[PDB]
């Protein structure tokens, strides 16, 4: 996804905020990759970027690896609106702005999360193998696919 | 199959108001997202209105109090209704159905030519 | 500190099915990874299935693969083990054990298990 | 759709005697042919017995001719199991069992079974 | 419950060896440094013999 | 050599806070095992905590949030706090040093009667 570059700090085992707290948390037991890169020169433009939206108001501490795309009213007060987007019952989907003119700490930053699950299954998913240089006319060991 | 198409496209004066069409199959297609987009020639797609499952919907906070979208049928409709259109509103729209997985797993529309 | 709850049968007809039903209780059952290990008389432990809690994908074992299947409740944190085509060379002890996927190779805790009898 | 009710004791001398009654329901009883069939820890399953339902004639295994009787009764739907001279080596899980001998040769369901200690 | 044994080891034991040792289990990447808490399970357990 | 003297047994209502301590010989007992153990009349003896080397303390899951074993003095001393006194918990109390390894070489010291009514 892509977030501000303010807040990608925030992404990371027990460091809490606004998007990992409401939006995306990362559990504290994590053996994946966390990444991100600057994409302000492909994701902006001077008319008022809002094509990014972000949770800020939940009922409480978003579990890790949830995803919530229910869109019920928000209660922020003891009034029961009974859901008229109202007063302290606000709607709980906003967005963000960015601006090719901000600085570095607002422009927008790619990031991917690469969750590696390990499991007792036959391992599918790995590298390449060594594939060394050849040298020729010397006494050397050939370790090919099924000729060693 | 779902080939949902679009319509409402012309030619108006900077002073009247459109009211669009997204005519979706019959399928199972408004329980998930819709939202729509535009399609500015030389420039990359912007968001201008997000109909949610629940009943409720957003605005970018760019086009505000200046375009409404509601369905207020029950069957099948997007009307987007974008009154007090302005110069810069003349382009070709989409209704995309999931504006939540671009990439992955939107279905763009064809799209009309709207021309102020 | 945490334990575990399992429940099921204790006899099946070579050839019926049995409703086994493994119910954990205060787990993070969202990102964890539950599975089932049979133990049958005379050997060790064996891996039968495995549940991914990520994404969701179902993984069988070589022998099993078109003969059990795996339904996952998230309501009331419950597992449904639907066993068909039982024969003879099934008898084995069940367990319901749960890891966590970002871990060692080696499951957290096991539970009391439950033991079956097809012949 | 068809069960099995079972009954009898938990702890027997070693050189008593226990009543077990097997209780059916709902059964075709008269050609129908209904046995127990032992299951002593740390191994599988043993025969024990055979009563016919056609004739009458009841057979017995190769340890236990002159240690065992059975009564069917047809008023009740009942079998009357009077086990005699007990030792401590009939550690074994009972399970009364019904087949057709108009079919094949396994049974076609079992019970629920019952547990007997003789130490 | 008055009978332990070990379940979490970093590798597998030498042949004729006794492990007396109770340092913790780290089962993840958090630095637990001797709390005995979540992700950091005690190496020895009991059994249950009923 | 090895004279543990056990001492705090005594007549508690239920509910106190019972602190037991088996003063040890001066020598060195430490760097081994310390073993608690209750001795109810009539029935086998049953494990009631650990003192391991390294610090930590194994409890009996049984006998779990009910009892703990301290040695916050480093100088030749070790404490058993048992909370919520019940009924069952009429007896004989015993400190031994060589426990879970023992049955030719545990040192099974003193022990003191523990009441609860």
């Amino acid at each position: 996804f892509v977030i501000r570059g303010d807040e990608v700090r925030q992404i990371a085992p027990g460091q809490t905020g606004n998007i990992a707290d409401y939006n995306y948390k990362l559990p504290d037991d994590f053996t994946g990759c966390v990444i991100a890169w600057n994409s302000n020169k492909l994701d902006s433009k001077v008319s008022g970027n809002y094509n990014y939206l972000y949770r800020l108001f939940r009922k409480s501490n978003l579990k890790p690896f949830e995803r919530d795309i229910s869109t019920e009213i928000y209660q922020a007060g003891n009034k029961p609106c009974n859901g008229v987007a109202g007063f302290n019952c606000y709607f709980p989907l906003r967005s963000y702005s960015f601006r090719p003119t901000y600085g570095v700490g607002h422009q927008p930053y790619r990031v991917v999360v690469l969750s590696f699950e390990l499991l007792h299954a036959p391992a599918t998913v790995c590298g390449p193998k060594k594939s060394t240089n050849l040298v020729k006319n010397k006494c050397v060991n050939f370790n090919f696919n099924g000729l060693k | 199959e779902v080939q949902l198409v679009e319509s409402g496209g012309g030619l108006v004066q900077p002073g009247g108001s459109l009211r669009l069409s997204c005519a979706a199959s019959d399928s199972s297609f408004y329980d998930y997202e819709m939202s729509w987009v535009r399609q500015v020639p030389g420039k990359t797609p912007e968001w201008i209105g997000s109909m949610y499952p629940s009943g409720r919907t957003y605005i970018n906070p760019s086009l505000k109090s200046l375009v409404t979208i509601s369905r207020d049928n029950s069957e099948n409709m997007l009307y987007l209704q974008m009154n007090s259109l302005r110069a810069e509103d003349t382009a070709m729209y989409y209704c995309v159905s999931n504006w939540a997985s671009g990439s992955t797993g939107d279905y763009w529309g064809q799209g009309t030519l709207v021309t102020v | 500190e945490v334990q575990l709850v399992e429940s099921g049968g204790g006899l099946v007809q070579p050839g019926g099915s049995l409703r086994l039903s493994c119910a954990a209780s205060d787990f993070y059952f969202d990102y964890y990874e539950m599975s089932w290990v049979r133990q049958a008389p005379g050997q060790g432990l064996e891996w039968v299935s495995t549940i991914s809690g990520l994404g969701g994908a179902t993984y069988y074992a070589d022998s099993v693969k078109g003969r059990f299947t795996i339904s996952r409740d998230n309501s009331k944190n419950t597992l449904y083990l639907q066993m068909n085509s039982l024969r003879a060379e099934d008898t084995a002890l069940y367990y319901c054990a749960t890891r966590s996927p970002f871990g060692d190779y080696a499951f957290s805790y096991w539970g009391q298990g439950t033991l079956v009898t097809v012949s």
